[PDB]
RNA sequence: AUGGUUUGGCACCUCGAUGUCGGCUCGUCGCAUCCUGGGGCUGGAGCAGGUCCCAAGGGUUGGGCUGUUCGCCCAUUAAAGCGGCACGCGAGCUGGGUUUAGAACGUCGUGAGACAGUUCGGUCUCUAUCCGCCGCGCGCGUCAGAAGCUUGAGGAAACCUGUCCCUAGUACGAGAGGACCGGGACGGACGAACCUCUGGUAUACCAGUUGUCCCACCAGGGGCACGGCUGGAUAGCCACGUUCGGACAGGAUAACCGCUGAAAGCAUCUAAGCGGGAAACCUCUUCCAAGACCAGGCUUCUCACCCUCUAGGAGGGAUAAGGCCCCCCGCAGACCACGGGAUUGAUAGACCAGACCUGGAAGCCUAGUAAUAGGUGCAGGGAACUGGCACUAACCGGCCGAAAACUUAC
């Protein structure tokens, strides 16, 4: 069924295709991933694969995450998430000590890359909701860039839940879909996605077969 | 990129020296007018002795911007002035002569005629 | 060392000669026209190169018919054939962004003798 | 070096850049010297370039030096006995040590000295 | 704006409980052979005689 | 018959103050629907309309004139909806209009003056206590103390649309004209992520240069003049840039189309039933989510040691797994929090190299009367990016932090 790997990305560069149009790519580290849990219905109430990734010294780990390392039969890695699928006969094709990498993606696939976007700690509604400010000119008075108006007069006599104002932006969960892979190179373990993919360099990403195209 | 207001050089024969965008046609609320876009416009500056006057609505297709514009195999292309030529309703010129260089981009819209007329397609 | 390097070699294009802004050169740009092909040749001048390996660019500015033209190509671009170049321009200058503002006589450039 | 990520230190840039070169005088002229925290923080990069060019000390690092010093006798020093001490090591050769707090706004104090040991 | 009404005792003390200072945490050090307390931070340089110890 | 969206009537509400129109910014709701969606009859041949039903998911342009709303006009568009909410919104903004004091015109008055007549000018105050809302923490709880990974009750977001191409110049139609259904591509507006490209920025980058003062002088530099001014300009942040999105499928339905047929020996889409049927609804896509008090699940780690009162419970101390503070930091950040590192170390700085920006350093030599040019020499200088390198700083260290039992069943 769907397909998923845990990686890394690396950056954003060029590549040509055989019609000699640039293709502006993002390179993700597909590294190799191991199979550490399997969630069963029978014993989870839900299917789901969990994966571990990264490299760590082992001294890093604390005790209870080596024990469970060391129950599943592998050595601890940094990185470890789930993937849900959606029933056991998507849960037979992984055991546990399973080694994943990256060419389970085959070139001109569909996938769905998800990270954590970038921080842009606290902003203003200008730039955390696309408002319009005010005047530069023309007598407006320090409203350059305040929101403006916030509700009604009498009626409401409060304010609505889920009013745009500012506050905190960026750092959230975010997903991408229907990225195409333009390249799978084998040898290093990249992935070359076309696009713009979610976070920061070195960030950690879960990429997997589109829900849409695939 | 020309939006509202935006003043062009006409690189036709039609008489007319400068016309003035009224109108980005191909959407609502549409924003730039890029080479190979047709805008409305009208008239400003006409020579004296021209078939068209000063105040005429006219149709007209971008054909140089100052603007740089990307093309697919990521190369770009830039000139030095904003022109446009005054078409009809069948997107052929209402000129006989262009002047200057125009974009490549006014092939894929189909603008054939534009085309073999000038002096050179870039 | 350039994380990427390993990436971007693959596709990085040899047989690129040296030039530098202000020379003259013509590139040879194959065009499609109505599913068949041709080179179409720009004579100009080098008025800048951003260096970045593959992502690198460089620009050539002519005049035809009394207006200038500037295009801009990736280096390692396969829609350039072969790059050939005919003068070394002698200038001051890493960018020859002035030469915007410039007409004939004014904007000729000294050849490195 | 890496410029500062927020305000300048004195209030503006040129004050900053005149405090960074009469903290370094200072510093080649004493060998240690005290005072805030981030002033030290951002005097441990300029104060090593200039040691890195008094290091390979001929007549163009010399200039070098000279057009942020502006005080010929530390200049002298710098390029006779710093430069020459300082031959085997590469880089650190500053420390940094955090000591008590100011009393009348309670700043933050560091002392910023040349290592000595070989 | 300005208070509309008198705060009530229970919410000025609840706010003002607030405004507290931490206690440092000290660490031992032996300086002209007494032990006596100093704060981490302040550790290397009490070793280098930099600190002045009353 | 509805409504209080119009002017009204009453004066119950305030004269120990309830801002008066438009506009901007930001909304939210209704459906009496402007477009898109589904139908019915056509005085519907097709196209296209008329007209009537269902449907509120999203969308619903930019300008000229006027203080205007209103309105007229100009270009478009799928469309340029009608209304409620103090005719929403001045402790959010404006002050053009109206509504003080100056002055003038017409008219009225003997006059002082006046005019729901005109004209020019004319101070818009406030450090947010409470509720509300947008974000971020601290404490306690979730029957030992911890740590990974999670299910999701329940919520929030998103929902737009055009042109062209194949089928097809067929159906219909005197011809003209003109298809249904179904696949494809390219767009406009909007949103998100991102920085390879393009473009902007650039107050510790490189270069040129003006005036002046200083470095004893020359040479070479520096301070100040908006970074003095110019030409560029990597990182970061950005949009004008790049990529992606709105789905598909299923369920129950609206108007409507029906099937099988009673009361009512026929009929009747209906009272028994069974089907189809929409951008509306439930799923489906994305995100938050166990303070979800029914405070969840799957696992893993520690799984122990004293002292006091009177041993009933309590209190105190010391620990484990683990955590925090201090320390080095970050593209994480108002603070806090979050994330990483801490000598069993590449966390930051330095140093070495590369990438990149600038553009040919100094000194010396040569040519020239000199201004200046050429060689040494892709030189010199340098931030953010990449890789090495323990040289410097992450330290002979402090504080927290683990179990009454009972009942029944097996």
């Amino acid at each position: 069924a769907r397909k998923g790997i845990l990686g890394t990305k690396l950056g954003m560069t060029q590549v040509f295709d055989e019609n000699n149009k640039v293709v502006p790519v993002t390179v993700v580290k597909a590294g190799p991933n191991v199979v550490t849990r399997i969630r069963t219905t029978e014993r989870d109430g839900y299917s789901a694969v969990q994966l571990a990734y990264g490299e760590i010294s082992p001294r890093k780990v604390i005790k209870p995450v080596a024990g469970q390392f060391a129950a599943a039969g592998v050595n601890p890695r940094r990185h470890v998430a789930e993937l849900r699928l959606d029933d056991e006969a998507a849960v037979a094709e992984y055991e546990v000590g399973q080694e994943l990498t990256a060419e389970i993606f085959s070139d001109g696939a569909y996938v769905d890359v998800t990270g954590t976007s970038k921080g842009k700690g606290f902003a203003g509604t200008m730039k955390r909701h696309g408002f319009r400010g005010q005047g530069a000119a023309h007598g407006a008075q320090a409203v350059h860039r305040r929101p403006g108006s916030i509700g009604g007069c009498a009626t409401p006599g409060r304010v609505f839940k889920g009013t745009r104002m500012s506050g905190r932006m960026g750092n959230d969960r975010v997903t991408t879909q229907n990225l195409k892979v333009h390249k799978v190179d084998a040898e290093n373990g990249v992935l070359l996605i076309k696009g713009a993919i979610p976070g920061r360099n070195g960030g950690l990403v879960v990429v997997r077969s589109a829900i849409k195209r695939g | 990129m020309i939006q509202q207001e935006s003043r062009l050089k006409v690189a036709d024969n039609t008489g007319a020296k400068e016309i003035l965008c009224i109108r980005v046609l191909g959407g609502s609320s549409r924003r730039y007018a890029g080479i190979g876009d047709v805008i409305v416009a009208t008239v400003k500056d006409a020579i004296p002795g021209g078939n068209v006057k000063r105040g005429d609505v006219v149709k007209a297709v971008v054909v140089r911007t100052v603007k740089e514009r990307r093309r697919a195999d990521g190369s770009y292309i830039k000139f030095d002035e904003n022109a446009a030529v005054i078409i009809k309703n069948d997107n052929d010129p209402r000129g006989t002569r262009i002047f200057g260089p125009v974009g490549r981009e006014l092939r894929e819209k189909k603008f054939m005629k534009i085309v073999s007329l000038a002096p050179e397609v870039l | 060392m350039n994380t990427l390097d390993f990436v971007d070699q693959a596709s990085l294009r040899d047989d690129i000669p040296t030039f530098s802004p202000g020379d003259t050169v013509n590139v040879h740009v194959k065009v499609i026209e109505g599913s068949k092909e041709r080179i179409q040749v720009f004579k100009g001048v080098v008025i800048r190169r951003q260096g970045g390996g593959i992502s690198e660019t460089f620009t050539v500015r002519k005049e035809s018919y009394g207006v200038g033209v500037e295009r801009t190509f990736p280096v390692h671009s396969p829609n350039i054939d072969h790059i050939d170049v005919l003068t070394r321009g002698d200038v001051r200058r890493a960018k020859l962004y002035y030469l915007r503002e410039l007409r004939g006589k004014k904007a000729k450039i000294k050849e490195k003798r | 070096p890496k410029p500062t990520k927020g305000p300048r230190l004195g209030g503006s840039s040129s004050h900053q850049s005149a405090l960074l070169a009469n903290l370094a005088t200072s510093l080649f002229e004493h060998g240690r010297i005290k005072t805030t925290e981030p002033k030290a923080r951002a005097l441990r990069p300029y104060a090593e370039k200039l040691i890195t060019h008094a290091k390979k000390g001929a007549l163009h690092n010399r200039r070098e030096v000279m057009k942020k010093i502006r005080d010929k006798d530390v200049v002298h020093t710098l390029f006779a006995e710093i430069g020459p001490f300082y031959a085997d090591r590469n880089g650190g050769y500053t420390r940094i040590i955090k000591v008590e707090n100011r009393k009348g706004d309670n700043a933050p104090m560091a002392v910023i000295e040349l290592v000595r040991e070989k | 704006a300005v208070p509309k009404r008198r705060m009530s005792r229970a919410n000025t003390r609840s706010r003002r409980a607030q405004w507290k200072a931490e206690a440092p945490g000290l660490v031992t050090v032996s300086v002209a052979g007494q032990q006596r307390k100093v704060p981490r931070r302040l550790l290397k340089a009490a070793r280098l005689g930099l600190v002045d110890l009353d």
